[PDB]
């Protein structure tokens, strides 16, 4: 944190190797869920019998 | 035995060796500031600073 070193050896961290490349890995599953059957049904339940 | 006219001198000798151990010198070490707390990750980097 200074715009002039002295001498000797320091210790640096960091050399700034930033990664540019991003990656997704998922599985296989393609069908959609049944979310409009699930939401869509002629009645649901009494909330006492969930 | 204590007495006000009475000596003892010694007549033989024994050489003997000792030891004595001391620490001079303990481990170096160094400390990342950055790659301990928020390894590799440019958000934990930003929120450090
Ligand atoms: C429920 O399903 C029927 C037949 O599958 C469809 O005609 C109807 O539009 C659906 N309801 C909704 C709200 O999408
Ligand atoms: C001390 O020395 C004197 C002689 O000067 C002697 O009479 C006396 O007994 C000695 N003391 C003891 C405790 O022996
Ligand atoms: C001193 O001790 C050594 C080892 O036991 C022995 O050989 C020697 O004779 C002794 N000297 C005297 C004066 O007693």
């Amino acid at each position: 944190k200074s715009f002039t070193v002295e001498k000797g050896i320091y210790q640096t961290s960091n050399f700034r190797v930033q990664p540019t490349d991003s990656i997704v890995r998922f599985p296989n599953i393609t069908n959609l869920c049944p979310f409009g059957e699930v939401f869509n049904a002629t009645t649901f339940a009494s909330v006492y019998a969930w | 035995a204590y007495s006000n006219n009475s000596i003892a001198i010694p007549t033989n000798f024994t050489i003997s060796v000792t030891t004595e151990i001391l620490p001079v010198s303990m481990t170096k070490t160094s400390v990342d500031c950055t790659m301990y707390i928020c390894g590799d990750s440019t958000e934990c980097s930003n929120l450090l600073l």
